[PDB]
DNA sequence: TACGGAAAAATAACACGGCGAATAC
DNA sequence: GTATTCGCCGTGAATAAAAAGGGTA
RNA sequence: GCCUUUUUAUU
């Protein structure tokens, strides 16, 4: 198959698909395990429950295929026949779809003009619908009488199945296409146009509306509700065919209206219980409370078949175990069990021994492996010797949760994941029990060693730093070799080599770390020289491979050191040496960690005396603010901060006191004067390289652990005095679980966050698949590094690392096609050059999918990224990732820089300061290199005391402005007049203070005049609550003030990702131009410009709680905020652009990533919006062939208009919309990827109505409908797939 | 093997080179088909990759292989 | 707990759970995206089809792995035939083309 | 949570939309919960189970 | 806060258009007078309740 | 050997966005 | 006609073990 | 031969 196509069933389509019609509402016989004629379970219905077995127990022994016996009636078939083989009921009164009804919006409520509410009371027979006008009971007495013969009216689905009888497709969507081209409405507008697309979506699918109301109903095979020695669902069942048959037992008898009414009800309810639950009247629960499970329970949440049986499927020949460390074992292997693995190659031992002739059966081979002989496991070896197995944690929040290795036989249960790459399954050896996986045949086989291996898996996919990073252990046995000691043994000694040092270690006779000169060869070609060079960093020579230099060994070698090392491997003398030297990492530094001795211990760390000194003048400092607070000097709220000022001040007194007691506190006498050196405690060891301790974490160890936060947010006063060396108190202890209990509480429940993060993320990136080569297009976004900060965490260096440039920068610099690679990324860095114009995800134009230079480099291989690699899964993975990690005043310009501010129409001061007349400011830190490295974004009223052009020193203040009070500053200078200012209907005074009134509780005397203030030019208008402390007849200049008017980290990735709007939303200017005061006596108040070339009668809707931005007095620009806060991702596409979208995503949520210290690339971010991007809303028909108003996939939009552009009309513009990753997941193509998504009962309603015949494209439709992933060497099955249509 | 960098860098795309080792290992369990490289005591999996790791293998010369095999 | 082959369940053709039901290792929707970011596509399509879902495939893969050929066949997922007649059995037409 | 008169607050982001919020709860040991709960609006409001 | 002034038998207690401060509310207390002269727009913002 | 479902249960009662429906101005 | 609040509705990680319960007289 | 709830426990 290629295609799957989904509509409404038709009534005989229904009975096309049954054999059979049942008639028993019991499922089987009570007496015994055989079910009864026209039963639930019937075998004449569906199919006998037995292997080419008759129900009579007649025809046997296979000899017949498609026999048909007359005794009984049953057709003898296989069982999985049965699994196939439908049934249907013969309703006596039709029933409404309650998936159809339920939704929002209502499929019978649009089609029937009608909302939810009316839609169901003529459907549980509370009122009546003619064949429109809806009536209830006590009406229908009268009508029968008045209007009785004219119309005729009936209640339940035969009313609603026969007024769809009633009306036309065709002429239904004719009065409703004249309707929308005249009308000056916006949310009447919306709900005609999703009708409209209602109606024109039946005619080309060709689904006729009664067919959506249900006459016979279908149920499920017996195979798909399987009785067992009750079922949660065949109970459901017996609910529905006890009210179908009562309904033919009225029938026949001439039952009155009365009961008719109740019985036709209690069966429509019976359907909508069994189709659905949750959404009716009344849920149906079962005995034992719980609710019970309908069709729509077990195909929608984690218990559906889409979750649980589609994309959770249980796997044989795979396991699980804890996993264990494995030191003496490679890193493309790891150590599977002798009983495990045998138990999992249990066919693969099987086919070995047919091979060879020990066992050339299939019963006697199983007998081989069960006594468990001395020939099974000479046998297990050979086929375990390469064989690539699947080693996988059972949470995957990541990529690299999946990899694969060659494992040997070894003793004990347990699976010796490799140490290498326990970083990067983020996952320790904590007792974890995880599942593992093999490939069976040989295509699956090469796909575990070329991708999924643990050897070509250095880098991550996230960002430039490899995933193999040394965490604990084998990083402390190389800190404790790379060292320097005076007074070792054998301390100034010459050595033959780097070889000779491992002989002088062995032996005794000379010390791990001792100052030395070895003798090495260095190569890129060998080169040799005599440096100080100490006895471990010796050992290190011999590890490393010949292209290595010595400059990156040279160091402490700590375990952000050896990031790089790592790194540097990759880059110049390629991976085919990597995993030797990787391997060689692991083998020095777990064996010399063994002969380190680096331990923990109450005589490694050691209190300083300060310590005690510092907290008895910090209990000495909090007497005499609190004798101060008794007395009545300072206020509660200016105790409570400096308390915190000077406890965290003594703590980082403290901090650096410890400091010293563990950096130079043990002395040796080297023959002479006592010199300060390093000092060797383990504890230092393990701070100084970042293996598992931080500066902080030491700092809360040995010193005290700071200032420690409450359940709300707040900070505890008094915090921790003691240290946990000689324990803390009761209460030091119980305000320590304050923020311990609360950041593990944060831990456990984030997970939940982020997993629904993780699918969230995934499921709208999974149709993104790269597919091109290269397209020609220049189009692209300009790149800037982080520079609001002081200072600068991220440079360009690792945000343009490794992406095709779209345009050609200047200092010819670049070419354009041309992958920037570390040396084209250090070119740019040494040029010192900004605004770089590189190829963006949001800015290629292809159909489901992005070219491949227009996205980069992978940063997971040394080359570009693959023709054929899920993109957009590969950072949908390393978003969820760091989702487990983090948590749920004047300027002082400090650096040296030119400043440069920008959009500025700065005038001169009485004073001569640099005053500024626009909103948006923004002043750039110019080096003399031509870089920027700081950024601020000041209030519009800040006096800058130096002009724009010229050099600023460091530590110099540049700026200042008063964030409380907004003021206002005029153009030019002139005589003042107080145009419509009066006193005593607007204006009033408090004592020498003049003020003007606020709107709301102003008398009805001065509300229709506003005051003003003109030049004698310009004209200046000042808003409400503004004190103006200027008298009439005093000549000003430009800049003085003339009104002083007063006033987590995961809920920021999850709000900003499904484009919602904040509680503070930004307001945007849509056309330059002038703006008014408003409008008074509606309650809100409303934004209207009238430019010479704009639009006027557009108008806006601003609550009153809220503040204005930018003057009325003033020109507003497009881009300006009206409103302070968080800018909106909706009204940031709309207004600002298509590259400003993708410009705010990516930088705010790279923002928070930098607060918890994780590093993800800007291009991860930037497929995601795309996935948020191809949803757009088309502005004109014109020459098109959709409506207007209809919202359609921006994919749909490019194709057709290259066949505009080829032809003679003119290709129709469209404004893309940003749906987030839950909107877009769901109102797009291919029906199957996003009904595994959420919305089940909705989005299946959403596209049986509409057609949407999927063209077999997506990752999350091959998982569902079970064939080749189009992201993989499927994708090349995939290109032959399309060769061959 | 250890690491399959000698063998990507004759084909280029990583994807490819699982297409054409796939096809050169359902040779060697069906049809025959002994390789040229030495042969070991290890599995198939390597050999289909030890033929890529020299470029005696590529997808462009195997499939005038599968047609050499359909004349004879 | 491990296994090659053993009981099925019977409302879908897929393994069972826990160490008395023989321990079918599930899968799970958080390490198919794991499955298909490497590129595995002939190993994502194992994972799901030959393992639990091809009733017609892992008796025929079952003896092919006895035979020494480690050669995948493409079928039709049962597992998703348990997919289509759920919505067959609402009134929603679904077929293959 | 214990059968009383509870008097809970939501302040921040959480339903707040630029106004603090007020809610009392009057839960028995078994029953019908009563709860009065404010709005942006400034109208008490009674909420029933 | 009000915008008119409050009098009380020819003494004048409350400032219009200015908000109070404490010093208003003890110096009141010594000399509570049960009757004042309000305007008729005052009590038109209010609501009756009866 | 029968009906499967209703009203009482001396029921269990969450939180952060979202979509459509019923009002005030 | 235009918002505006709200009733109901989407979602709330993943993975192993045990227990009852599988309609009521 | 199972399935669904609930509880405990693990990452
Ligand atoms: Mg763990
Ligand atoms: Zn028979
Ligand atoms: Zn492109």
């Amino acid at each position: 198959f290629d295609a799957i196509k989904i509509a409404l069933a038709s009534p005989d389509m229904i009975r096309s698909w049954s054999f059979g019609e049942v008639k028993k509402p019991e499922t089987i016989n009570y007496r015994t395990f055989k079910p009864e004629r026209d039963g639930l379970f019937c075998a004449r219905i569906f199919g006998p429950v037995k292997d080419y077995e008759c129900l009579c127990g007649k025809y046997k022994r296979l000899k017949h295929r498609g026999v048909i016996c007359e005794k009984c009636g049953v057709e003898v078939t296989q069982t999985k026949v049965r699994r196939e083989r439908m049934g249907h009921i013969e309703l006596a009164s039709p029933t409404a779809h309650i998936w159809f009804l339920k939704s929002l919006p209502s499929r019978i409520g649009l089609l029937l003009d009608m909302p939810l509410r009316d839609i169901e009371r003529v459907l549980y027979f509370e009122s009546y619908v003619v064949i429109q006008q809806i009536l209830t009971e006590e009406q229908y007495l009268d009508a029968l009488e008045e209007f009785g013969d004219e119309f005729d009216a009936k209640m339940g689905a035969e009313a609603i199945q026969a007024l769809l009888k009633s009306m036309d497709l065709e002429q239904e969507c004719e009065q409703l296409r004249e309707e929308l081209n005249e009308t000056n409405s916006e949310t009447k507008r919306k709900k005609l146009t999703k009708r409209i697309k209602l109606l024109e979506a039946f005619v080309q699918s060709g689904n006729k509306p009664e067919w959506m109301i249900l006459t016979v109903l279908p149920v499920l095979p017996p195979d798909l509700r399987p009785l067992v020695p009750t079922s949660d669902l065949n109970d459901l069942y017996r609910r529905v065919i006890n009210r179908n048959n009562r309904l033919k037992r009225l029938l026949d008898l001439a039952a009155p209206d009365i009961i008719v009414r109740n019985e036709k009800r209690m069966l429509q309810e019976a359907v909508d219980a069994l189709l659905d639950n949750g959404r009716r009247g009344r849920a149906i629960t079962g005995s034992n409370k719980r609710p019970l499970k309908s069709l729509a329970d077990m195909i929608k949440g984690k218990q559906g078949r889409f979750r649980q049986n589609l994309l959770g499927k249980r796997v044989d020949y795979s396991g699980r175990s804890v996993i264990t460390v494995g030191p003496y074992l490679r890193l493309h292997q790891c150590g599977l069990p002798k009983k495990m693995a045998l138990e999992l190659f249990k066919p693969f031992i099987y086919g070995k021994l047919e091979l060879r002739g020990l066992a050339t059966t299939i019963k006697a081979a199983k007998k081989m492996v069960e006594r468990e002989e001395a020939v099974v496991w000479d046998i297990l070896d050979e086929v375990i010797r390469e064989h690539p197995v699947l080693l996988n944690r059972a949470p995957t929040l990541h990529r690299l949760g999946i990899q694969a290795f060659e494992p040997v036989l070894i003793e004990g249960k347990a699976i010796q994941l490799h140490p290498l790459v326990c970083a990067a399954y983020n996952a320790d050896f904590d007792g974890d029990q995880m599942a593992v996986h093999v490939p069976l045949t040989l295509e699956a086989q090469l796909e575990a060693r070329a991708l999924m291996m643990s050897t070509n898996n250095i880098l991550s996919p996230a960002n430039g730093e490899p995933i193999i990073v040394p965490s604990q252990d084998v990083v402390l046995g190389l800190y404790y070799m790379t060292r320097d000691c005076v007074n070792a043994k054998g301390e100034g000694m010459v050595l033959t080599g780097p070889k000779e040092a491992e002989r002088l270690y062995r032996s005794g006779l000379a010390s791990l770390h001792a100052r030395v000169k070895v003798r090495i060869t260095e190569y890129e070609v060998a080169k040799t020289s005599l440096k100080d060079t100490t006895v471990g960093r010796a050992i290190l020579w011999m590890i490393v491979p010949k292209g290595l230099p010595y400059s990156i060994v040279n160091q402490a070698l700590g375990k952000k050191a050896i990031s790089k090392m790592l790194n540097t491997c990759y880059r110049i003398l390629g991976l085919k040496p990597t995993v030797i030297f990787a391997d060689q990492i692991m083998y020095t530094g777990f064996a010399y960690a063994a002969r380190s001795g680096a331990s923990v211990g109450i005589d490694d760390m050691v209190i300083p005396e300060k310590k005690h000194e510092i907290i008895s003048e910090a209990e000495a400092e909090v007497a005499e603010i609190q004798e101060q607070f008794q007395s009545g000097l300072v206020t509660a709220g200016e105790r409570y901060n400096k308390v915190i000022d000077i406890w965290a001040a003594a703590n980082d007194r403290v901090s650096k006191a410890m400091m010293d007691n563990l950096q130079t506190e043990t002395v040796i006498n080297r023959d002479g004067q006592e010199e300060k050196q390093v000092s060797f405690n383990s504890i230092y060891m393990m701070a100084d390289s970042g293996a598992r301790g931080s500066a902080a974490q030491i700092r809360q160890l040995a010193g005290m652990r700071g200032l420690m936060a409450k359940p709300d947010g707040s900070i505890i006063e008094t915090p921790i005095t003691a240290n946990f060396r000689e324990g803390l108190n009761v209460l030091q202890y119980f305000i320590s679980t304050h923020g311990a209990r609360k950041g593990l509480a944060d831990t456990a429940l984030k997970t939940a966050n982020s997993g629904y993060l993780t699918r969230r993320l995934v499921d709208v990136a999974q149709d993104l698949v790269v597919t091109e080569d290269d397209c020609g297009t220049h189009e692209g976004i300009m790149m800037t590094p982080v520079i609001e900060g002081g200072d600068v965490k991220e440079p360009l260096r690792d945000r343009v690392l490794g992406r095709v440039t779209a345009e050609d920068v200047l200092k010819i610099l670049v070419p354009r096609n041309t992958l920037l690679h570390e040396q084209w990324c250090d070119l740019l860095e040494e040029n010192s050059v900004d605004a770089v114009k590189v190829r963006s995800v949001v800015s290629c134009d292809t159909d489901f999918g992005v070219c491949a230079h227009c996205y980069g480099r992978d940063l997971a291989r040394g080359h570009i990224i693959n023709k054929g690699e899920a993109i957009g899964v590969i950072a949908a993975q390393s978003i969820g990732e760091p989702g487990t990690q983090l948590t749920m005043s004047s300027i002082q310009v400090k650096n040296k820089g030119s400043i440069k501010l920008s959009n500025v129409k700065s005038v001169v001061n009485s004073s001569g300061k640099l005053v500024i007349t626009s909103r948006n400011t923004e002043l750039k830190l110019i080096d003399e290199f031509g870089r920027t490295k700081e950024s601020y974004k000041v209030p519009y009223g800040a006096v800058l005391a130096k002009g724009d052009g010229e050099q600023v020193a460091g530590g110099e203040t540049v700026a200042n402005w008063d964030p409380h009070t907004m003021p206002v500053i005029t153009e030019v200078s002139g005589f003042v007049r107080f145009t419509d200012m009066i006193d005593g209907q607007t204006i009033t005074r408090q004592t020498s203070s003049l003020v003007v009134l606020d709107s709301a509780e102003r008398t009805a005397g001065g509300k229709d005049l506003r005051p003003a203030l003109k030049i004698v030019p310009a004209q200046y208008f000042l808003p409400g609550k503004a004190i103006v402390q200027l008298e009439d007849g005093v000549q000003i200049s430009s800049g003085d003030t003339l009104a002083r008017i007063p006033q987590g980290g995961l809920p920021r990735v999850a709000d900003l990702f499904e484009a919602r709007r904040p509680k503070e939303p930004a307001i945007l200017a849509e056309i330059s131009g002038i703006v008014s005061f408003g409008k008074e006596t509606k309650g809100k108040r409303r934004l209207v410009i009238t430019p010479v070339d704009g639009s006027d009668p557009y108008e806006e809707m601003i609550p009153k709680w809220r503040q204005l931005n930018v003057f009325e007095g003033e020109r507003v620009e497009r881009g300006d905020v009206i409103s302070d806060g968080p800018e909106a991702p909706h009204d940031i596409l709309r207004l600002r652009g298509v590259h400003a979208v993708t410009r705010y995503i990516v930088n705010e949520v790279q923002d928070v990533y930098r607060l918890q210290g994780v590093k993800i690339n800007d291009k991860h971010i930037e497929v995601i919006v795309r996935q948020m991007l191809r949803k757009a809303t088309i502005v004109n028909a014109g020459s098109s062939d959709f409506l207007e108003g209809e919202q359609v996939e921006y994919s749909r939009v490019k194709i057709a208009n290259r066949e505009l552009e080829a032809n003679g009309k003119v290709g129709a513009t469209y404004s893309r919309d940003l749906l987030g990753i839950t909107k877009a997941s769901l109102a797009t193509e291919s029906f199957i990827s996003a009904a595994s998504f959420q919305e089940t009962t909705r989005v299946l309603t959403e596209a049986a109505v509409a057609g949407k015949r999927d063209e077999l494209r997506g990752l999350k439709e091959n998982v569902i409908v079970g064939r080749l992933i189009p992201a993989g060497t499927g994708y090349a099955y995939h290109q032959d797939r399309m060769r061959r249509r | 093997r250890v690491t399959v960098q000698d063998a990507v860098e004759k084909i280029g795309n990583r994807f490819d080179l699982v297409l054409v080792a796939a096809r050169r290992a359902r040779q060697m369990q069906v049809g025959g088909k002994d390789p040229l490289v030495p042969e070991e005591n290890d599995k198939t999996t390597v050999i289909a990759l030890r033929e890529i790791e020299e470029g005696l293998i590529n997808n462009q010369i195997l499939d005038v292989r599968e047609r050499q095999e359909q004349q004879e | 707990h491990a296994r090659s082959t053993g009981s099925y369940s019977l409302v879908t053709q897929q393994p069972l759970g826990g160490k008395a039901q023989f321990g079918g290792q599930r899968f799970g929707e958080m390490e198919v995206w794991a499955l298909e970011a490497y590129g595995a596509a002939y190993t994502l399509q194992e994972m799901l089809t030959v393992k639990s879902d091809d009733v017609n495939g892992r008796t025929k893969m079952y003896k092919n792995i006895v035979d020494g050929n480690h050669q995948m066949e493409p079928g039709m997922p049962e597992s998703f035939n348990v997919l289509l007649k759920e919505i067959r059995s609402l009134g929603i037409n679904i077929e293959l083309e | 949570r214990s059968p009383g008169v509870f008097f809970d607050s939501d302040k921040g982001k959480t339903h707040s939309s630029g106004k603090v919020l007020y809610n009392a709860r009057i839960i028995p040991y078994r029953g019908s919960w009563l709860d009065f709960e404010f709005d942006p609006k400034d109208n008490l409001f009674v909420r029933i189970d | 806060t009000a915008s008119f002034d409050i009098e009380a038998n020819g003494k004048v207690y409350v400032e219009k258009g200015r908000r109070i401060t404490a010093r208003h509310i003890r110096q009141l207390e010594k000399d509570d007078v049960k009757l004042i002269e309000v305007p008729v727009e005052y009590i038109a913002g209010k609501v009756v309740a009866k």
